[PDB]
DNA sequence: TCAATATCCACCTGCAGATTCTACCAAAAGTGTATTTGGAAACTGCTCCATCAAAAGGCATGTTCAGCTGAATTCAGCTGAACATGCCTTTTGATGGAGCAGTTTCCAAATACACTTTTGGTAGAATCTGCAGGTGGATATTGAT
DNA sequence: ATCAATATCCACCTGCAGATTCTACCAAAAGTGTATTTGGAAACTGCTCCATCAAAAGGCATGTTCAGCTGAATTCAGCTGAACATGCCTTTTGATGGAGCAGTTTCCAAATACACTTTTGGTAGAATCTGCAGGTGGATATTGA
């Protein structure tokens, strides 16, 4: 039998994603996700083809940035899992709440 | 004749002298300003494709692509500054694990 | 018709690494990416002339623009480059 | 529908972060900043459409928001 | 020889006297406020000057100030500017 | 005889003026003629809104007289205008009571 | 004979002195001849107006007491009430300023 | 006259103390005063840099309250109150 | 270290799939000429800034002490990663009929424009008064015993 | 559970520094009569965009295990807060000299207006070139005895 010990998938996890440069959030779902929360705003809406992806690409960016920004915030609080708090923490600096 | 040989350049001084008298800028538009910008263009655009295409090859490919432009940028502090709010699309971030995380 | 820096970026690529080529995408961003700084100077530019009363845009008011926007070693190579580009353009 | 945006996603997101372990109560969290973020840029976004009287929202719409927003993005024209 | 500069403190007293009849503002929150104007008026002109260029078109009709505002001023805020707003324009065309 | 296009729209604000830095300040080829009024109206409104509260900070801190701080306080209790007046810094103002939870005694 | 606080009673004291207040915490001159001096380094010969100083003061002050607390937080957020340098990396560091 | 020489010296550790206080902070590491001073001397370099660079552009040989305001304007750190 | 297991890096290899080069054309840049005009080169006017004096006590600095904070360890209840499984939205590959984004072609309304009145807005000396800076009795809170 | 010891609180108080009014100038809104052109308003044309339809597959979701992370609880060396004495500046207020900021005057060299010629710089088109993604051996790493 075999298996790699806890947290050593992650490493080459992220060692893998950090490498590619590829969306991550699944397409279809994105779209439905976006068409839903325009419709607060404005219905019967259609999105250019690539309206999506500006979108998806501009979220899945900012994300990731502020994920950066979260791992520092559990690391600085010795930690090594983040948390709900150092994504706030890592906003409450931003400026982007409060 | 093309007033952009003229200043020994590959932008479009025309073309940027043009741009400017429509974005509202100023209510004229110096002759040598539209020279001046495209040439500061030409110039950043030269400094990253460069940086950028040794990410090509030192990849080991010949077509440039956002991948490697966006190496080219954060791995290079002032452009990085210059681009700081900019995210390039199709990008993806540069190779970076804290210590802390670290095995062994 | 719809216009865009592609060609003269293209000149640029084939004039420092001839060897290689521009993904289309790469160039949409290589694209994207003239406009803003172009924004950004003609900005700036505009401000520094207001600010002083001024109502015409100069070599003058873009070089200190870049001296503004641009950081560090990036400025100077530019504005030495722009100044260049000036005088071998009224030379002719 | 924000519950579209599987863990796994939220995960390989936190990976390109640069994340190693994840609190369980994140991916609620995260889904939860998401929505924001796109909350806002589509507002900002759509009354470009609005304004720009259309029915049909376009990149450009999205780009303009998103510099708006300060999240310039470049390769979208 | 005299030089004298501009500046929105008249108006801004006289709406001051409009919410607070007896209250008073000092030099200082005058500066204060005189920027405010100056900021938000460049803002939503600039959203505006965005627009109309983003447009095509090449005036900034009291259309555009609009979405300006709507696009600059966060949600309350936004619908009294715009009611406000509005009620100024129409009024005002009515000679 | 001739009326202020102020009062025509009925403001408190300086209408004309509006108009005038429209177009001295170089925004757009053209300028409608209901621009100046609108932002005019706009703005007077902004002006107006924040003036309350700072009046009313005034009126707490027992004073007859707005000065920096109630609009600093103004400002900053309001989430509102604290988010329209983010990234600004009013000279003089200072910053709103608030001591860390954590910190207190026990 | 003699009285004596025990530490922290002084500092919330403080605190609450100073939030109450908006009076620039900074020497005037001290501050001024920094930006003298500084401004100095980059041409010569300069001449303040007397508010120029005040503008930055007023600013630079600002700036600050505004790190201060995204500091606090720090400390605050690793469970300790003592903000240090590894706080004030990190609050510039996520606010992007020295990233 | 003097010749200005390390005056960041002159931010002492009482204001820095003070300054922190106004922020919000309790207890001080004493490592902190040479941080702010590291700090406090970056910022006022960068807002005075753009200030100046305003004050060359209108061949002027005096830096005026606007200058520092479109500086710290441009640096996104807007100021009120000698804004005009 | 010694392996058994699993991931990973690396020559090596044959195509649409984007890429890149062509072959032609409106839109746009060049130029010729002519008509304004922004604002740079002198000159004073005369604020606003530099400096200097001086006397005072607000503060800074440095030291002694020790309260209590940070930081180092120890411990085990579990949270969340690795892994194996089972079932299902997602990806995709056209296809269709058309909602709409755009292109023209005019044109009535809306603005720019140039001059001449007709006033608010300012700047500058009146003429006030908030409230700053103390002055002192009550709370209110702290910390010793 | 009391009781000094300090600091925080407010209500008065009173002069003057900072408003708040009170009058004389124009830079600048306001009219009116044109001259220009802007951006809807029909109206037509092809995109591009939903909207089905139908399969294979990654992908996702669950549930099982337990490695080792996060948290709470002590503990002790030292750091950093408090308090105090010392006496070094920073303030304060005014005075004087004078750089130089900032209103005028002018001319010129430079920028803007028309409108009449060429070149581009985009568009499909046609002819290529690459990085794709599949292999599959050959190490690298992990991990366990
Ligand atoms: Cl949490
Ligand atoms: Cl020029
Ligand atoms: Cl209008
Ligand atoms: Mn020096
Ligand atoms: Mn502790
Ligand atoms: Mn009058
Ligand atoms: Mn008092
Ligand atoms: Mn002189
Ligand atoms: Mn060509
Ligand atoms: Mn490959």
């Amino acid at each position: 039998p075999h298996r790699y010990r806890p947290g050593t998938v992650a490493l080459r996890e992220i060692r893998r994603y950090q490498k590619s440069t590829e969306l991550l959030i699944r397409k279809l779902p994105f779209q439905r996700l976006v068409r839903e929360i325009a419709q607060d705003f404005k219905t019967d809406l259609r999105f250019q083809s690539s309206a999506v992806m500006a979108l998806q690409e501009a979220c899945e960016a900012y994300l990731v940035g502020l994920f950066e920004d979260t791992n520092l915030c559990a690391i600085h609080a010795k930690r090594v899992t983040i948390m709900p708090k150092d994504i706030q923490l890592a906003r409450r600096i931003r400026g982007e709440r409060a | 004749k093309t007033r952009s040989s003229r200043a020994g350049l590959q932008f479009p001084v025309g073309r940027v002298h043009r741009l400017l008298r429509k974005g509202n800028y100023s209510e004229r538009v110096g002759a040598g300003a539209p020279v001046y910008l495209a040439a500061v263009l030409e110039y950043l655009t030269a400094e990253i494709l460069e940086l950028a295409g040794n990410a090509a090859r030192d990849n080991k490919k010949t077509r440039i692509i956002p991948r490697h432009l966006q190496l080219a940028i954060r791995n290079d502090e002032e452009l990085n500054k210059l681009l700081g709010r900019v995210t390039i699309a199709q990008g993806g971030v540069l190779p970076n694990i804290q210590a802390v995380l670290l095995p062994k | 018709r719809k216009e865009s820096y592609s060609i003269y970026v293209y000149k640029v690529l084939k004039q420092v690494h001839p060897d290689t080529g521009i993904s289309s995408k790469a160039m949409g961003i290589m694209n994207s990416f003239v406009n803003d700084i172009f924004e950004r100077i003609a900005g700036e530019a505009s401000r520094l002339a207001h600010y002083n009363k001024r109502s015409t845009i100069t070599s003058r008011e873009i070089q200190t623009a870049v001296r503004l926007l641009l950081p560090g070693e990036l400025a100077k190579h530019a504005v030495s480059e722009g100044t260049k580009a000036v005088t071998k353009y009224t030379s002719a | 529908n924000i519950q579209g945006i599987t863990k796994p996603a939220i995960r390989r997101l936190a990976r390109r972060g640069g994340v190693k372990r994840i609190s369980g109560l994140i991916y609620e969290e995260t889904r939860g900043v998401l929505k924001v973020f796109l909350e806002n840029v589509i507002r900002d976004a759509v009354t470009y459409t609005e304004h720009a009287k259309r029915q049909t929202v376009t990149a450009m719409d999205v780009v303009y928001a998103l510099k708006r927003q300060g999240r310039t993005l470049y390769g979208f024209g």
